[PDB]
């Protein structure tokens, strides 16, 4: 199976045609996806199969082949780079200032960018390059636009 | 049965579109991992 670092589309064949559900990053041998994208289920990577390994439905993560690597955090203050991608067109990077996600638990950082559902798993990213969070899992505002969290698991 | 294909590396880009604003929310999270707007 390919397992070279970057950014993969999810795909599926059960309905019509090849259909995107999701994206995620490939790092340190450990694919990270959104659990909406695959419900836990497993995964093909041509010939290999990726297995889950860890997963949360409440935190909305989950990871394949072995623990969650990205640990990466928003600094609170800087513009930071959704590399979308969506369903039939090629990546690309968005640049925008998160907005806040204020909870009982603390406060999150949210992008204001609205894509189809099936660019759930894009990461969100710093000046470095590193991978801050996933895309997918937020709120619908009054205008009906999206607003998603920056949705960051936990290195062990 | 899903599969997974390759779009790209990870990558910052200089001179991106920049776009989106920044809204501050008051949000509550459930046990099913939904967001819901307090308000
Ligand atoms: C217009 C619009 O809605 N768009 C987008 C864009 C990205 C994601 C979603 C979405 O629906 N995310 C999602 C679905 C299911 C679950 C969770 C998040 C967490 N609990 C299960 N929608």
């Amino acid at each position: 199976g390919e397992t070279t670092d970057g950014v993969y589309r999810v795909m599926t064949r059960r309905l019509l045609g090849s259909t995107q559900v999701g994206v995620g990053v490939m790092q340190e041998g450990v694919f990270h996806t959104m659990w909406h994208v695959t419900k836990g289920a497993a995964l093909r990577s041509g010939e290999g199969r990726l297995d889950p390994y860890w997963g949360d439905v409440k935190q909305d993560l989950v990871s394949y082949c072995g623990p969650w690597k990205l640990d990466a955090a928003w600094d609170g203050l800087s513009e930071v780079q959704l590399l979308a991608v969506p369903p039939g067109e090629r990546a690309k990077n968005i640049q925008t200032l998160p907005g806040i996600f204020k909870t009982k638990d603390g406060d999150i950082g949210a992008v204001a960018l609205d894509y189809p559902a099936g660019t759930s798993g894009s990461p969100i990213l710093d000046k470095c390059g590193r991978v801050i969070g996933l895309y997918g899992n937020g709120v619908v505002i009054k205008n009906g636009s999206y607003v998603s969290a920056i949705t960051q698991g936990k290195r062990e | 049965d899903m599969y997974i294909e390759r779009a790209g590396d990870i990558t910052w880009e200089k001179d991106a579109e920049v776009t989106g604003n920044s809204p501050r929310l008051d949000v509550a999270l459930d046990e099913s991992g939904d967001f819901s707007l307090v308000e």
